[PDB]
């Protein structure tokens, strides 16, 4: 289901958004 | 959940 179609971007924001550099 | 573990970096950022 497309319900389950949205939840493809979920496992990339957090790491994205704390992961970074020094 | 997605907003507040977007929030964490300012507490996660202490290097």
């Amino acid at each position: 289901q497309k319900i389950g179609g949205i939840f493809i971007v979920l496992a990339a924001g957090l790491v994205l958004s704390v992961l970074v550099a020094v | 959940l997605a907003y507040l573990g977007v929030s964490v970096v300012l507490f996660v950022i202490a290097r």
